[PDB]
């Protein structure tokens, strides 16, 4: 049988209803072989390249592309060459909204100095004993759960001023 | 000076007094923990000075001497002032060339509050507020010298050409009891 | 760990955390705190008295600068032709004590070694 | 961005925890306009065609593509001319096991005559007050929940004696 | 890793700070606590490694 469209649309209700859990990792601190367009992910590994650490999610929700007039006034979001609109649980299959918008900030000394070339975000992560902190080094994880969607991806830095940021848009199926 | 007003701190070591015996339901002097540091800190130095002097190289602190007689120390472990110090300061001197040229470390105390670094104020609540000052701190950077007596010899040079050396950690009382 | 100062306000509040660093035994790690080495089925090397690293690093240059590379004991060879090998001769280098560039060796036991037969023409 | 594997995976292992609310239905007991050749399963259809009834599913789990020596020794599936092993929603990942497999037997006189040509599987169904069984005519049925998969065939004939048999095997995402 | 949120402590060998100056009438802090121990065991251990090695029995 077929997959269909709304059977998307609850699979993407379910990640999203696992937002608690949800953190941005970053990774791969040193360079590939060249630096303009780097590989397509083995997505058969659970965890990134050299891994620098753990931030948890600051925005999980539905999302769906925009419609002229009457979604440009609305919930309004720009990504992936797209307008997009958020999208609440109770409405994703009145909408259609098959699509989950993941995002993190990291801000002054808060995580390893540098440049960094892998980005991701994992669901189910737990911190070891007493650690509360929404930042985590490897050595503060104690379980890193499941690793959901990664890349490789063109470097920034981060120094004492200078706001780092990640998010995706993404979804079940590439294209049926 | 430390005995001050803002400290207070009543150290000495005439009194031969070793520990800080603090007592339950009474006030917690400041000059107390200063005091607490400040006796581990002198028999810290005391057996350090027991071993090592004032100079001494442990490892790392190679020299380079340029065409232009620019002088250039990369970093390492020294003994200067009652600790083992790792010297990174990447400091340079030019060097007249001529007669006995003894290159020195001088150590410079300053004071550091939350004023000047922000860092010092209160990490929970993390924003500056009436409660958020507290404890000053003492840094001590390290500097090189061309011919200051009262600096730490490292290295000796008579007409830029190098004149005493050690292969390996400098510990003045041990070489005393090797001769 | 919980405050027993009596007749205070606080009596049994939780306090400060304790830092404990406890030792146990690891094998061929290369980080690891090496407490013997064993070779054979014997021990290795001997370490009669107190350890300190940069005090015979001091002594590794005045060693050979005084007097050298020198023999104090035991360290003679013994063919002993075990059967290790068809295409090797076995020799035994004795139990012994030395000074070599710098640095004491001191074994409480032979060390066994072989040499390959010869049989070019 | 992109899909991963690991995710198929979390998907299929959510729809197998639902396994108590899934009924097999069947559909389209009028001919096609040409019965040699049905045409596409529309994504977006929320109920089959002329629905004949609802019957539990006998069963639901993770499966995967059988391959020795390693199942030599496990739980045999033969299917849609392939050959696949079940797998226990606790090892999922390890097994990489992002198929689901659905199937029920509509028995003798238990549902409705004659010919069918649709077949799917739902979830979240809820019959009315006081009725307990497991076969369900659309009259008996209160609430028909979500249509997950569906798909259409070439007829087949039912006679008061015989039986049809009707399952599929399913992965979140159909082609790459 | 102590400069962590349970603890915070500051303590960190590249600012050559050793020595914590307490001041009256202040809300005390507990990362001056942590880090006034620290510094006066990390000048011990420098101490250490001078003279002995991570594998020595005395």
């Amino acid at each position: 049988a077929i997959a269909t469209y709304n059977s998307h649309v609850e699979l993407a209700k379910y990640l999203v209803s696992k937002a608690d859990s949800v953190y941005l990792t970053i990774g791969k601190s040193t360079p590939w072989s060249n630096e303009t367009n780097p590989p397509q992910p083995d997505e058969n590994a659970t965890v990134l390249q050299e891994v620098i650490g753990y931030k948890k999610a600051t925005k999980v929700t539905l999302v769906r592309p925009s419609k002229s007039p009457e979604d440009d006034n609305k919930n309004l979001i720009s990504y992936g060459n797209k307008s997009w609109v958020e999208v609440t649980p109770e409405n994703a299959k009145a909408e259609g909204a098959k699509w989950v918008y993941l995002e993190s900030s990291i801000v002054g000394d808060e995580l390893p100095l540098g440049t960094y070339r892998q980005v991701g975000f994992v669901m189910d992560l737990v911190a070891k004993s007493g650690i509360s902190k929404f930042n985590l080094v490897p050595s503060e994880v104690e379980s890193t759960g499941t690793l959901l969607f990664f890349d490789n991806k063109q470097f920034q830095n981060r120094s004492e001023q200078t706001t780092a940021k990640e998010r995706f848009i993404v979804e079940v199926d590439p294209n049926s | 000076n430390f005995k001050g007003s803002p400290y207070l701190d009543r150290f000495d070591p005439s009194k031969d007094r070793t520990k800080v015996l603090f007592n339950p339901d009474r006030p917690l002097q400041q000059a107390e923990l200063n005091e607490m540091q400040s006796i581990d800190q002198y028999y810290l130095k005391n057996l350090g000075d027991a071993i090592f002097k004032d100079g001494d190289k442990q490892s790392g602190l190679g020299f380079t001497l340029s065409e232009d007689n620019v002088l250039t120390v990369n970093p390492g472990y020294v003994y200067i002032n009652g600790k083992i110090r790792y010297y990174d300061n990447d400091d340079s001197v030019k060097i007249t060339g001529v007669g006995k040229e003894t290159i020195g470390i001088k150590l410079t105390e300053r004071i550091v509050t939350p004023d000047e670094d922000a860092s010092l104020l209160d990490q929970t609540s993390g924003v500056p507020s009436y409660f958020s000052k507290g404890a000053d701190r003492l840094e001590e950077k390290m500097s090189l010298t061309v011919n200051d007596p009262t600096s730490a010899t490292i290295y000796t040079f008579m007409d830029g050409d190098l004149y005493i050396q050690s292969t390996n950690a400098e510990m003045d009382k041990i070489n005393k009891v090797l001769a | 760990l919980l405050d027993q100062t009596s007749g205070v306000p606080s009596y049994f509040s939780k306090g400060a955390d304790r830092l404990e660093e406890k030792m146990s035994l690891t094998v061929n790690d290369p980080t690891s705190a090496t407490i013997y080495t064993f070779m054979d089925g014997d021990l290795y090397i001997q370490s009669t008295n107190a350890e300190m690293d940069k005090i015979n690093k001091v002594l590794a240059e005045r060693t050979y600068d005084e007097s050298g590379s020198y023999k104090v004991n035991g360290f003679e060879l013994f063919s002993e032709g075990n059967a290790e090998d068809d295409d090797h001769v076995s020799v035994v280098v004795d139990a012994g004590k030395a000074y070599v560039k710098g640095f004491k060796v001191d074994k409480p036991v032979s060390t066994r070694i072989s040499v390959p037969k010869s049989y070019d023409l």
